[PDB]
């Protein structure tokens, strides 16, 4: 659950399966998970919807820190096609929970999305006004402070 | 007026009482003429209608056929008749109409060309008009009519 | 002018005051296709049903309007064929026919330049009509005429388009009133002051 | 400063809750009387040009009447949800009250109010309080009923014909009330509502069964074509005694012979007649 | 049933010509089958306009319209279980499997043209929001349907 928080605690379902698969099996007292998953057909969505869980848990990440990404490289880092990774991705968008936009003739897909001339400019004039002037006013009042100590 | 207080008004009597002295009182006042109207002439007091007071009495009967034909030209004067149209059998339809609803055949029989989305008429919209501005109660079973012959 | 009311089509019978009606009718499709493209066109003459009446009887003049409706150009100059050798039958026909068909296939055109921006003038060879040299020619005459806004191309073969946006449309409008005004004041202060 | 014009009064501006809680397809086929209502109300405020075109004064006033529970309360909400007017509720009976030509008085505060205002609507509910024709009242404070009329009248067709309000009436069986009311030129429109009739049983029963989960092969095609004839507001409450009696043998469905219990339960009124007088 | 019919070409009220069809076939009760074999196919044609193809089925398994089983209530039903299904060249299949049935005029196929000519750019909207920009025959492989009526559908769509 530490490993499921954010920030991708850097993870891949690959290896998930492959260090946790032996808590799914048996071991000291171990019950609950025999109990949820590794059933015939009711662990075994649960399985299928673990993967949709940790999958949904990639994409939101990968919106926080790329402008933009390939999509080969979106297929190998989620562990399935790309033709999956495209209906995965497109049911995603149509619910409007993630929000991206493609191109699929060469591949290329962003996540970062058209600002506006008003908007730019808001954002330049947000680090100009707020944190050059502003922290340009803090430096000058320690700068006094250190006139305090220093002499004599 | 009627009698003190228990049923009775006993305050716009009062009222009544000053426009009956103050038109009449001990002092004939000049260039002041009072128009007054309503129905119900036969429950309104008889001393505001004793003839010191209201000297002119006029009545307004429901209007002849003549008359019901020049309403109607004076209402259908903005609106757009198509042609060949008789004014004075729409008028013969009417026996005893007051006047106020020759207005509101001039208004259904132009709400008939609006949904149409038209702005034609015919005599034949004043035939059906009539016909639905008159309207009677239908007495029933023939035994009301019939006891009393 | 003629457009605007002759679209009151209620009047029938072919009197003196009347002349006749079914040539009316053509009359007034004939005129109906350049007043307006579709600031809907589709409302007042085919959602129209008094006049969807009387081209029931004439099947050359339906096909002339629904080939431009529903984007059938091939079919579209074989009807605008007919239209302007039927228009040589006509007394008030001087105005017509040199101005009418020309104002017509760059109406076509700007239509079908529409909706792409990367045409080709192949496609314009069978989708359209035949003659790669024709499409080719007639352009070159209608951008050189100060219409039908695109650019056609050579080798590439490539009828790229080329349309103005809001602001490149807003601006222009506002320079050619601005100097009209400007040049009205120009005017009007050497008029005053001696 | 001067203040704006009536800016309190009366205060009766239904404005976004509350407003309707309904629309104006809710309603099951009264497909006539929708389209009379359009006519005097709904249509000439936005195609006002028509009737100018035309030049027709286009009507004022309307007067619906019909036996209860036909969809007369009903239709005036919708009416208060797809107009952009302003629209005030009358109930025909808090502007009689306490003291002396204290009523009329409220009559000019509402009729002020929407002449101050814009192309406005003005529903009053049951009027047949004041509406019944006097002769003459040997009592005090009947004539208080008599003369809350004659404000009536006057400020619908005095002097000043106060352009663009609307006036909607709504009564029980309106052959009682005064005919100073009924002459056009004040109340031009006179809608009837029946109760339903066939057909139109169908279609209440279309609009109230579709969202419900009835689900079944076994209609109320047995329960169109009866005779012995039942008001728009009873086929609600078929459907709610139904809708009761499908939960209470915990089911999420009608499984049509709680459909008879929920028909006979509304319909048994007349059990003696002690056999006699036939 | 020319109530129904007058009503029906407003493509307005779908609810109260299928009552003017309703009462036009429950008068043609068996006593002139011609006309009443026909007038199934105008309310269930008004039951699909209407988006309720389910009920289609639940009429001819009622039991007056097991009277009059044949072809034409298997083309209604099979019409109506695919635009149920939302499967575009499946309305045309069955278009195509029964022809004179409903691809004559009487007058249900213009209707039906305004349905399937509603239906393609129903799932067309549906289709463009996971991409800014896509080459057409991804999107004819995703509806599966040729790509010349595709170009000439979408421009239809931008004009
Ligand atoms: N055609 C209809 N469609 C849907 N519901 C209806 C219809 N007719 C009546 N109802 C139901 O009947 C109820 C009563 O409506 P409404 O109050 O308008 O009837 P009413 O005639 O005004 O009754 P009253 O005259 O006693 O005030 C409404 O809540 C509504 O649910
Ligand atoms: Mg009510």
């Amino acid at each position: 659950l530490l490993k499921l928080f954010t920030t991708m605690e850097l993870m891949r379902w690959s290896t998930l399966v492959e260090d946790y698969g032996m808590e799914l099996r048996k071991g000291s007292l171990e019950s609950p998970a025999t109990d949820v998953f590794g059933s015939t057909e009711e662990g075994e969505k649960r399985w299928k919807d673990l993967k949709n869980r940790v999958v949904e848990h990639n994409i939101r990440i990968m919106a926080k820190y790329y402008t933009r990404i390939t999509m080969k490289r979106m297929a190998q880092l989620l562990d399935l096609s790309v033709d999956e990774s495209e209906a995965f991705l497109s049911n995603l968008v149509v619910n409007k929970t993630i929000f991206a936009k493609v191109d699929r003739l060469a591949g290329i897909i962003n996540f970062q999305r058209p600002k506006d001339p008003n908007n730019l400019l808001n954002d330049w004039s947000q680090k100009l006004n707020s944190l050059m002037s502003l922290v340009n006013k803090t430096t000058h009042l320690i700068a006094k402070e250190e006139m305090i100590h220093n002499l004599q | 007026r009627l009698e003190g207080g228990s049923g009775g008004d006993s305050e716009v009597q009062r009222t009544m009482l000053e426009l009956l002295n103050q038109l009449d009182g001990f002092e004939a006042t000049k260039n002041i003429k009072v128009i007054m109207a309503t129905n119900r002439i036969d429950i309104l007091d008889s001393a505001l209608l004793r003839p010191g007071r209201i000297d002119r009495k006029i009545e307004f009967p429901p209007p002849n056929e003549e008359a019901r034909l020049d309403i109607l030209k004076i209402h259908s004067r903005k609106m757009n008749l198509t042609r060949g149209i008789n004014l004075r059998k729409i008028a013969e339809l009417m026996p005893g109409a007051s006047g106020a609803e020759v207005k509101g055949v001039c208004t259904e029989a132009g709400m008939y060309a609006l949904r149409e989305r038209r702005v034609h008429v015919t005599q034949e919209d004043f035939e059906m008009a009539v016909a639905k501005v008159m309207q009677k109660d239908s007495e029933k079973n023939m035994s009301i009519k019939k006891l009393w012959k | 002018q003629a457009a605007e009311l002759f679209l009151d089509t209620v009047s029938t019978f072919t009197s003196y005051e009347l002349m006749d009606y079914k040539t009316f009718v053509t009359y007034t499709v004939y005129v109906s296709m350049i007043a307006l493209e579709r600031p809907d066109l589709r409302e007042k003459v085919i959602k129209g049903a008094e006049i969807l009446e009387v081209l029931h009887s004439l099947p050359a003049v339906r096909q002339y309007l629904f080939s431009l409706y529903e984007c059938r150009y091939s079919v579209f100059f074989q009807s605008l064929a007919v239209v302007e050798q039927e228009m040589k039958k006509d007394w008030l026909f001087a105005p017509h026919y040199r101005y009418y068909v020309r104002e017509m296939r760059i109406h076509a055109y700007s239509q079908l330049l529409e909706s792409y921006r990367s045409l080709t003038l192949g496609y314009m060879a069978e989708a359209f009509g035949v003659g790669v040299e024709f499409i080719d020619q007639e352009l070159s005459r209608f951008i050189a005429a100060g219409r039908l806004h695109c650019k056609i191309d050579k080798v590439n073969e490539i009828v790229e388009t080329n349309r103005p946006d809001s602001k490149n449309w807003q601006y222009q409008e506002t320079i050619k009133k601005g100097d009209l005004l400007l040049n009205r004041v120009q005017k009007l202060s050497r008029v005053i002051n001696m | 400063d001067v203040l704006p014009p009536e800016a309190d009064s009366s205060i009766m501006m239904l404005t976004s809750d509350q407003k309707p809680d309904v629309m104006y397809a809710d309603i099951g086929g009264m497909d006539i009387q929708k389209q009379e209502v359009r006519e005097a109300v709904e249509l000439p405020l936005t195609h006002f040009e028509l009737y100018k075109q035309i030049g027709i004064d286009p009507p004022r006033g309307v007067l619906m009447y019909g036996p209860p529970g036909c969809g007369k309360t009903m239709l005036a909400k919708a009416v208060a949800h797809h107009t952009t007017a302003a629209f005030i509720r009358v109930v025909g009976s808090e502007f009689v009250q306490k003291y002396l030509g204290e009523g009329p008085r409220m009559v000019r505060d509402v009729f002020r109010l929407a002449k101050e205002n814009a192309p406005a609507i003005i529903f009053i509910d049951e009027i047949d309080a004041i509406a019944t024709k006097r002769f003459d009242a040997q009592t005090g404070a009947d004539r208080e009923v008599q003369r809350i009329l004659l404000e009536l009248l006057n400020q619908m067709d005095g002097f000043d014909q106060n352009v663009n309000v609307k006036v909607i009436m709504a009564t029980n069986r309106a052959d009682t009330l005064d005919p100073a009311l009924l002459r056009p030129g004040r109340l031009d429109r006179k809608i009837e509502f029946p109760l339903p009739d066939r057909r139109q049983k169908r279609l209440i029963f279309s609009t109230i069964t579709s969202k419900m989960n009835l689900s079944e092969e076994v209609d109320l095609e047995d329960y169109v074509a009866r005779p012995d004839k039942i008001s728009g507001a009873d086929i609600n409450s078929i459907c709610q005694e139904s809708g009761m009696l499908a939960v209470r043998e915990n089911r999420y469905i009608v499984l049509a012979k709680d459909f008879e219990k929920a028909y006979k339960t509304v319909i048994k009124k007349d059990e003696q007649e002690h056999e006699f007088y036939k | 049933m020319q109530s129904g019919i007058i009503h029906a070409a407003e493509e307005k009220d779908w609810k109260t010509a299928y009552s003017y069809f309703y009462e036009a076939f429950e008068g043609y009760d068996s006593i002139d089958s011609p006309k009443a074999i026909t007038s199934l196919k105008y309310m269930l044609l008004c039951k699909i306009m209407l988006n309720t193809p389910e009920d289609v089925q639940a009429l001819v398994s009622g039991k007056l319209a097991l009277r009059y089983a044949g072809r034409q209530t298997e083309a209604l039903k099979c019409v109506a279980q695919a635009s149920k299904n939302r499967s575009l060249a499946d309305f045309e299949k069955a278009l195509t499997d029964y022809r004179a049935e409903l691809r004559d005029d009487p007058i249900i196929s213009t209707h039906l043209a305004k349905l399937y000519d509603n239906l393609l750019e129903q799932n067309l909207i549906r289709v463009i929001e996971p991409f800014s920009r896509v080459q057409i025959e991804h999107i004819s492989s995703l509806i599966k349907l040729s790509k010349a009526d595709v170009e000439r559908k979408l421009s239809q769509m931008i004009l």
